[PDB]
């Protein structure tokens, strides 16, 4: 049953790709959904039988790559943590499969969209699931590969295939971080399997070479593989390619850039925390990174157009708080976000998907508006996931994000101290964006255009099922699961998850902190959302600024444009390397130098050298008299008179002036 | 009589004997430092 | 209208010849000497010193000598 | 001394099988076009049939060679010559006697005008480099190393596209011909202190320090030209483009693997001093090929120029591996070997369609095939996965085991090694979406066929073998290991 | 013909081979090249063996792991130092 | 389009209706359950839980590897 959880996807997958043409659009969707959520199932019941049983799960199938020590393989982990991860991906992979049923039943190739949903789910599962780092690279790459066949699934327009293409270039970036990190674990360890590593993590304390430098060996490898998370994790390094997914059909921002795929580097560094809580170093800069980055994607998010925009630049400050969380050893409270994270950003995805079908595909918020009493259940679902994102009290999102900020209040440290100080704005500054979102959707007097009015039409049945299921699970999943996860001394993780006892702050914040801390994210979320009111409703004359002062209008442009992130690295980085590769390594080199003192050069000078020699035979029997006296005298002189000449003459000199003669006119 | 059985019994008839083909490596060898003399004589020999 | 065969374009078949024989138009200039001396010489240079370096700091680091190289 | 072997499938045989079919074809008059692709075809397949059979049959429990056998040259028994296997060359020879039926059926439609020339050619070729991959001798190993240069040279010459082939022939022929002579002064050096040229008494004689360094050097000036190795492997993209398609597969899926071959045979257990002397001066090379040649492959035009320039790219990663000298580093270099001829060769057969068709090799007339030809679509975007090292096709095996070689070596080299996962990843997605993706552009091309049942089947054992190799390479790697291991200690004693 | 089973190897070192100067019987030092590789392969087949024991002590005691794999983690560390070709000489 | 109606694909093209698309799916969904039938066998032949759980549970109908690796010393 636990070999079935992962390989149905592929299965159907398989039948949608290879026999889409005996099944058209209607069994494609028929056959992937079913098979997806019949995984679904199998993994609920999984999560009965190892989490709330108390019983993992090792499957081992076969050897992959068995060279010496070097032993990775097909083998297979199932404990708390996989568990709950495949939940999440299960779950909502079969409700975003149900959804675009609907969503691209006039699209003319869903079959291809539906086996590329699966192969993706099919990856992820390998991902969640894999009892060694080989496996779990395995799957890293192929939900690389899936969301890239995905975002450029519009394969004509230009749009996508350049971010398709920038989203996997960042993420082998990560991918080559994450390499050298298992590089490292095998050299250290002679092993790539979980379990070992993570029984002899505590050991090691020796130094190591790294780039004509010395450093721990443990804090080398969590560094790199931190790296690998920050990648797909869309972290301060490598953060540029989210928004840019966007291009992809909407189920697949739900599903890859929002829910699963997004959350794989929290995953990662949740499942080798037996290995990061002896790397301190590693968790102050994740703590740092974590923190900027909610930061960063929070400022940006505000003065965004475009819904998906808004609602991708919210998924990347939500993935820095769980950095952070996961950097002050807090690895249950990350997860546990997560799985909150998963129900109202695949809410509130899906609704705005809605939105979009309903409007004619219009994205812009600025042509919105007015919308509240023509889709009521879909603004009814966008409320239900804004409210729970905020952190409205007693709602999914307030059991998780403030229990993140009180534990960085506690972490009593300069990165735990800075992560405290951005995570308290950025609530300000996702309050402001959720509102204004919600305002300028639906609340304000109508700026849209008539002929999108009249073409309204509210959520087909297989659209409203998983909007509903997920408005549930952003109601009741965070009370709900908040003792088994992060209740104190809770046993629901087992072995899973590590937190050395010198790291155990969890009591200190419930109880040692000063009752305001707790109030300052319900106090900023209503500041809020007060000034996105008086913004987008009281505010005739705050945008004349931007047309009359030079210096708010660059601000007004460095945070729509992103900080010029990405202006800045294809200025300086790519196109440098694009210049390299033809003016120095293909024209100043290969095409240049290496021609001219080779082939080329060769070439010129030896065919020169042969007509020179050629026009010595210069047909004058003269000549041919001449040259065989010549060499009777010389043979004469060089061979019998070379007696007192060596007290003037030396044997460099000869020789010397002989080739210099080939340099006469 | 069962395919594999047979099958196991025809690749081990296809393959050498490792016993043999290690000893013809030794001889090899042993003959060859031990013969390496030879030849070399012929190329001292003067011409005059 | 007939044939498999692409209607060829001048001026994208001048620019594939133009691509097939650049060697023509080397000149030692005052940038293409930076450039072979940056990329040609120096960096190669940085390049083994470094890996050596690697190997001597891993030889330091095992309590042996340097070793010999090249 | 016969070593004559007991096992009825020996290595005399196999080399003999495209002898005979050249000889017969050598008598049968071009009007009977039927009769000569079908011979050609059949000779090739039975001597694929009898490789099969020579890895079943193999032990992979033993650091010697086997299937030994000798071949005697003269009465006075002076000279007497060896050939022998091991886990290091027999998948070699089994991807050339893979490779050539594969030759004759991406020329089948032309063969009323190629000939049985054509034919004559690929099996001499055929004859040839199983020879040099079988030979326990330096001097035979040379004398059947330049013999594949003629044919090579009348393949390029005869059957290429275009003009430019002049050229391109002319550079392949000299290039290697220098190479070729350099190694030739080594062989004679080795002989004057030696005696011999066989392979087994150099592998037990030693070498001076200093006569170890010349010797190398001599070595390496064959070698780096046939990896190739930076700044020789400027006649690899002019020779593998001009040449017609089944020379392009033929160059890059076995010829350029000589190289490393011959570094794997000779070299590294010959001059264990010398090979450790020279262990940086090897990996600032290869680094820099990966890095140079990647960038200048990312600015590329032509798609034949694009798929050989990668071909630099992975042939300098092998040699980071075979000179890293322990068991992940050698092991992988040879698979990755294995996996390049495999998809190297597959690339070319899939620009090879494109061209039979098109006649141009620029990007900018292709775009928006996928709507088209999707049969070829997919199998291309397969293929060009594979040569990104995605996890799960065979090249990332080799790959991933050449890394963790070097890293347990030099973690410097290892890290600018692993650089070429990003620009590998960069040249293939964009070349592939240039040709695949997009809009079609009609005033350029408007007429399309997609795969025939003949193309179709000669992918098939491409993306079966990556797929095999991929998901349990241990077939492989368990007939390898006790080779490697010896390969590994040669030289030491503790 | 190879009989059936598996391969039959001597457990010693060859009788022959002089450490001080091997290439003086080169049969003897093939020989000892092919038992060190096979000895070698012995090392990396214990360090293999004490490996699945730390594997299954981890999975069975869970958090308490720390105290009940002590000496096997020890086993398997030590065995892992100089096995095989890795980046241990000797 | 109009060209597309002469394009062989895999996954059948855009707009595609096959006309006996029910009875095809009902073939596919068989064929899926018959490949599953050997893949739940040798899962169930493959899985190893070292722990009882607490209460009973449904892989302990089909799968006999509870509590077999208690004695880890002698694993190999
Ligand atoms: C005291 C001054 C020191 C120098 C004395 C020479 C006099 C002089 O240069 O003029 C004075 C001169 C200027 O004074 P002035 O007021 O104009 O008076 C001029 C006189 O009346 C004199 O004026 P004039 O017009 O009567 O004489 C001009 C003089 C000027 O003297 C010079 O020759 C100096 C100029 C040479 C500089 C070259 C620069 C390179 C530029 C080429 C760029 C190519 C790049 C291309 C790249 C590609 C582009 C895209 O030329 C000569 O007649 C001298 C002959 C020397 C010839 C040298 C080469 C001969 C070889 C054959 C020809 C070339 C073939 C190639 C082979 C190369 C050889 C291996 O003073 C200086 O420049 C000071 C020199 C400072 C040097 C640093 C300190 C030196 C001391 C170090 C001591 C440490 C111990
Ligand atoms: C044997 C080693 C040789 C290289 C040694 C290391 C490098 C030393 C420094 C460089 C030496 C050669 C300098 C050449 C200067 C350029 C000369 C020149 O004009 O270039 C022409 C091409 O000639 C060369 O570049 C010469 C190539 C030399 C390469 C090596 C020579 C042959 C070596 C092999 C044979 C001998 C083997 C001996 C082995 C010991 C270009 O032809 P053009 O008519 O277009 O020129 C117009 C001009 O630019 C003004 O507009
Ligand atoms: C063209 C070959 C280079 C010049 C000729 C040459 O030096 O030949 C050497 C060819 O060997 C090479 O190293 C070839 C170098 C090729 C690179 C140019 C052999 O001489 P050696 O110095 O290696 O041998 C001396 C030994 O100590 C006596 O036993
Ligand atoms: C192992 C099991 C893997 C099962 C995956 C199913 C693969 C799906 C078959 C390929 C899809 C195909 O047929 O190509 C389509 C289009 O071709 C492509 O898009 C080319 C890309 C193919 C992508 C297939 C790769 C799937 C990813 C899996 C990778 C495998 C894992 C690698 C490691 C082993 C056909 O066109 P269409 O029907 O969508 O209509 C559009 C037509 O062109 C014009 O209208
Ligand atoms: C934003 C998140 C960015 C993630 C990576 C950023 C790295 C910042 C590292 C700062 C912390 C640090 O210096 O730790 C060092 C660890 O080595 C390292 O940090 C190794 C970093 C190497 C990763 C870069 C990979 C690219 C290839 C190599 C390039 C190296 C050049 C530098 C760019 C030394 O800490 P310690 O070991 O002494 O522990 C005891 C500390 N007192
Ligand atoms: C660490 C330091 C070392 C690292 C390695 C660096 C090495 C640098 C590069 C050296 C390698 C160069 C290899 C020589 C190949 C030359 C190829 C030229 C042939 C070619 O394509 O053009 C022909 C020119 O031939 C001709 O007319 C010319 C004659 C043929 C050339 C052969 C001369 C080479 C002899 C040895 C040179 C090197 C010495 C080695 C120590 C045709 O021309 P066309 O069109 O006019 O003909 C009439 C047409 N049918
Ligand atoms: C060996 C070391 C390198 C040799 C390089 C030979 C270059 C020959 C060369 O180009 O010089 C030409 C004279 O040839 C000669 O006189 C060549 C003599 C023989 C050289 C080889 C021995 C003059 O040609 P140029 O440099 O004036 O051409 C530019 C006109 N604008
Ligand atoms: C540590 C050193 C290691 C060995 C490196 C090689 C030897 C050292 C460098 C030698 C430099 C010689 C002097 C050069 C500077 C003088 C410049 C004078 C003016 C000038 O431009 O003269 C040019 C002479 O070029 C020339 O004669 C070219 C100079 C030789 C370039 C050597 C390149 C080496 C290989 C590069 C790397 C390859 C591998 C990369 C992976 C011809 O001017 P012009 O007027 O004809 O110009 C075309 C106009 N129409
Ligand atoms: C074409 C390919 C040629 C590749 C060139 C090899 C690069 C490294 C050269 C090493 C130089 C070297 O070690 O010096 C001597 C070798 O003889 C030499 O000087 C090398 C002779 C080969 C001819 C020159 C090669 C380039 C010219 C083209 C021996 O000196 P040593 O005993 O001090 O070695 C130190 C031992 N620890
Ligand atoms: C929740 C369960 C799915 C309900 C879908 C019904 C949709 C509907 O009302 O049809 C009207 C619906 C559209 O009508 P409208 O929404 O009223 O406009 O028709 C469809 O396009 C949907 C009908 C077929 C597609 C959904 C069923 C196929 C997938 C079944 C997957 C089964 C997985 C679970 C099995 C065990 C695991
Ligand atoms: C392009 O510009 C020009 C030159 O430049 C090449 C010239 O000078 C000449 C011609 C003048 C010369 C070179 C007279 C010298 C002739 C000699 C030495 C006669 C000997 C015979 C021949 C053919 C040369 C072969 C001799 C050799 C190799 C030496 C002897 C052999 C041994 C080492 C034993 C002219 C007209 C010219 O306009």
């Amino acid at each position: 049953m636990y070999l079935l959880i992962v390989f149905l996807p592929l299965l159907g997958s398989s039948v949608a790709g290879f026999f889409g043409r005996f099944l058209g659009s209607e069994g494609s969707a028929i056959m992937t959904t079913t098979c997806v959520s019949f995984s679904s199932i199998l993994s609920l019941i999984a999560f009965y039988e190892v989490a709330l049983g108390a019983s993992a799960c090792y499957l081992r199938i076969a050897p992959w790559i068995s060279s010496e020590m070097f032993d990775a393989s097909w083998g297979f982990l199932f404990d708390s943590l996989t568990v709950v991860m495949l939940i999440v991906v299960t779950f909502i992979s079969s409700l975003v499969h149900l959804y675009s049923i609907s969503y691209m039943s006039e699209d003319p190739h869903s079959p291809r969209f539906m086996c590329y949903l699966s192969i993706f789910t099919f990856f992820m599962l390998m991902l969640v699931t894999g009892d060694n780092f080989l496996q779990l690279f395995l799957g890293w790459e192929g939900v690389g590969l899936a969301s890239y066949l995905l975002i450029h699934f519009w394969f004509t327009r230009l749009q996508a295939d350049k971010a398709a293409i920038k989203a996997m270039l960042v993420n082998r970036v990560g991918d080559f971080g994450l390499a050298l990190g298992i590089l490292g674990c095998f050299t250290l360890f002679q092993t790539v399997d979980f379990s070992t590593i993570f029984a002899c993590a505590s050991v090691p304390r020796n130094s190591w070479i790294f780039c004509n430098m010395r450093l721990n060996a443990i804090s080398l490898i969590c560094i790199l593989l931190f790296i690998g998370a920050v990648g797909k994790s869309a972290q301060i390094g490598l953060h540029t390619w989210l928004p840019d997914a966007m291009e992809g059909p909407t189920p697949v921002s739900a599903l890859i850039h929002a829910a699963t795929m997004v959350t794989a580097g929290v995953f990662m560094i949740a499942r080798c925390s037996p290995l990061f809580e002896y790397s301190p170093t590693a968790l102050i800069v994740i703590t740092f990174a974590g923190a900027m980055t909610s930061f960063l994607a929070a400022t940006t998010g505000i003065l965004q157009n475009d819904l998906k925009r808004v609602i991708a630049y919210s998924t990347c400050s939500q993935l820095g708080y769980m950095i952070f969380a996961c950097g002050i050893s807090n690895y249950s409270v990350s997860v546990f976000h997560l799985m909150n994270h998963a129900f109202f950003k695949a809410l509130l995805f899906l609704s705005a998907g809605s939105v979009i079908h309903a409007m004619s595909d219009e994205q812009d918020m600025r042509k919105m508006g007015g919308l509240a009493s023509s889709f009521p259940l879909t603004y009814a679902m966008m409320l239900i996931g804004s409210l729970s994102l905020i952190g409205f009290p007693f709602l999914t999102g307030f059991y998780s994000k403030d229990v993140i900020l009180e534990l960085a209040y506690t972490k009593y440290t300069i990165s735990g101290n800075f992560a405290f100080w951005l995570g308290s704005v950025s609530v300000l500054f996702t309050s402001y964006y959720s509102f204004r979102l919600l305002f300028l959707t639906f609340l304000v007097p109508t700026n849209s255009f008539g002929r999108d009015i009249s073409r309204c039409h509210d959520a087909p049945i297989p659209m409203a099922i998983p909007l509903i299921l997920l408005a549930l699970g952003s109601l009741f999943v965070g009370y709900l699961a908040k003792d088994m996860m992060i209740g104190l001394g809770t046993n629901f993780w087992a072995n899973s998850l590590l937190v050395l006892p010198k790291n155990e702050i969890l009591a200190e914040s419930e109880f040692a902190a000063p009752t305001i801390i707790k109030l300052i994210p319900i106090l900023f979320s209503t500041l809020g959302a007060f000034v996105a009111y008086n913004v987008n409703l009281v505010a005739d004359q705050f945008q004349r600024a931007f047309q009359t002062s030079t210096f708010c209008n660059r601000l007004y442009s460095f945070f729509n444009k992103r900080w010029f992130f990405d202006q800045v690295l294809n200025d300086f980085l790519v196109r440098s390397f694009l210049r390299f590769g033809y003016e120095v390594s293909f024209e100043a080199l290969d095409k240049g130098a290496i021609e001219i003192l080779g082939p080329y050069g060769i070439s010129y000078t030896f065919r020169r050298l042969a007509e020179r020699i050629s026009q010595l035979q210069s047909g004058f029997v003269y000549h041919y008299a001449f040259a065989m006296l010549l060499g009777l005298t010389l043979f004469v002189t060089f061979f019998c008179m070379w007696d007192s000449l060596s007290s003037w003459v030396d044997n460099r000199l000869s020789f010397i002036l002989i080739v210099s003669s080939f340099y006469t006119k | 009589g069962f395919i594999m059985e047979f099958a196991e019994n025809l690749v081990l008839r296809l393959m050498e004997n490792p016993e043999e083909r290690d000893r013809k490596a030794r001889e090899h060898i042993y003959e060859m430092h031990e013969r390496c003399k030879k030849i070399k004589e012929m190329w001292a020999l003067p011409i005059r | 209208g007939g044939g498999m065969e692409t209607n060829k374009n001048k001026f994208i078949e001048d620019w594939g010849s133009a691509r097939e024989n650049l060697e023509h138009n080397f000149r030692w200039t005052r940038r293409n000497f930076a450039l072979i001396g940056i990329f040609g010489i120096a960096l190669p240079i940085i390049v083994y010193k470094g890996i050596v370096k690697d190997f001597h700091m891993q030889d330091e680091d095992a309590g042996r000598p340097h070793r010999k190289f090249l | 001394l016969e070593h004559f072997c007991e096992c009825y499938f020996n290595l005399s045989g196999l080399i003999l099988c495209p002898v005979l079919g050249s000889i017969i074809l050598l008598f049968i008059p071009n009007s009977r076009i039927r009769l000569i692709r079908l011979i050609g075809l059949c000779a090739s397949l039975i001597t694929f049939l009898y490789s099969l059979v020579l890895w079943i049959q193999f032990d992979s429990s033993t650091a010697k060679f086997q299937f030994v056998e000798s071949l005697r040259w003269l009465p006075y028994e002076n000279i007497n010559f060896y050939l022998g296997i091991d886990g290091i060359s027999l998948f070699f020879v089994i991807l050339t006697t893979f490779l050539i039926p594969i030759c004759i059926l991406v020329g089948w439609s032309g063969m009323r005008s190629y000939g049985k020339e054509y034919i004559i050619a690929f099996l001499i070729c055929e004859f040839l480099m199983i020879a040099v991959f079988c030979m326990l001798d330096l001097l035979l190993f040379y004398v059947f190393f330049e013999s594949v240069l003629i044919p090579m040279f009348i393949i390029i010459g005869v059957w290429g596209s275009r003009q430019r082939k002049i050229k391109a022939a002319y550079q392949f022929f000299l290039y290697t011909l220098l190479g070729s002579l350099f190694m030739l002064l080594a062989i004679l050096l080795i002989l004057f202190q030696t005696g011999t040229t066989d392979l087994q008494i150099l592998l037990t004689t030693e070498f001076s320090e200093r006569r170890q360094i010349f010797l190398w050097i001599a070595f390496f000036a064959s070698f780096a030209v046939k990896v190739p190795m930076v700044p020789v492997h400027i006649w690899l993209p002019e020779a593998h483009v001009e040449a017609p398609t089944a020379g392009s597969v033929i160059l890059a899926g076995i010829l350029l693997k000589f190289g490393t071959y011959g570094f794997l045979r000779f070299s590294i257990p010959m001059f264990p001093e010398a090979t450790l002397c020279f262990t940086p001066f090897i990996y600032t090379l290869s680094a820099i090929a990966i890095i140079y040649t990647s960038l200048t492959t990312l600015r590329q035009i032509d798609l034949k120029k694009i798929i050989a320039y990668s071909s630099v790219a992975h042939m300098n990663l092998v040699t980071i591996g075979m000179f890293s000298l322990n068991i992940q580093g050698i092991g992988g270099s040879i698979l990755l070997m294995l996996s390049h001829g495999l998809v190297s060769s597959a690339l070319f057969l899939c620009v090879g369609v494109l061209y039979d068709r098109h006649k141009t090799r620029l990007v900018r007339y292709y775009g928006g095939l996928v709507s088209t030809m999707p049969n070829f679509s997919t199998i291309f975007f397969f293929f060009t996965l594979a040569n990104m090292s995605l996890p799960g096709t065979s090249s990332f095996i080799g790959e991933f085991l050449i890394l963790v070689g070097a890293f347990q070596r030099n973690s410097l080299v290892a890290t600018l090694a692993a650089l070429g996962m990003i620009l590998g990843a960069a040249y293939s997605l964009w070349l592939y979406n240039r040709v695949v993706s997009g809009n079609l552009k009609p005033d350029f091309l408007h007429k399309f066929s997609d795969l025939n049942g003949r193309e179709v089947f000669i992918f098939i054992p491409f993306l079966v073998g990556l797929v095999w190799m991929g998901v349990y390479p241990k077939v492989f790697l368990d007939c390898m290991h006790t080779s490697v291991s010896n390969l590994v200690q040669h030289g030491k004693f503790h | 013909g190879r009989k059936k089973g598996l391969p039959e190897f001597e457990e010693s070192a060859p009788d022959g081979f002089d450490p001080e100067n091997p290439y003086k019987d080169p049969v003897a030092m093939v020989e000892m090249r092919e038992h060190i590789v096979r000895e070698k392969w012995i090392q990396i087949e214990k360090a293999k063996i004490l490996r699945e024991k730390v594997k299954w002590c981890y999975r069975v005691e869970g958090v308490n792991h720390y105290q009940k794999c002590r000496h096997l983690v020890q086993q398997y560390l030590d065995s892992t130092r100089g096995v095989g070709w890795g980046k241990d000489h000797r | 389009g109009d060209f597309r109606a002469k394009v062989w694909s895999m996954t059948g093209g855009p707009n595609c209706r096959p006309k006996h698309w029910r009875r095809n799916t009902a073939i596919a969904m068989f064929g899926v359950f018959l490949v599953c039938i050997p893949i739940a066998k040798l899962s169930a032949k493959l899985e190893q839980r070292p722990h009882m759980p607490v209460r009973p549970i449904p892989s302990q109908i089909w799968c006999k590897n509870f509590g077999t690796k208690d004695d880890y010393e002698k694993e190999h």
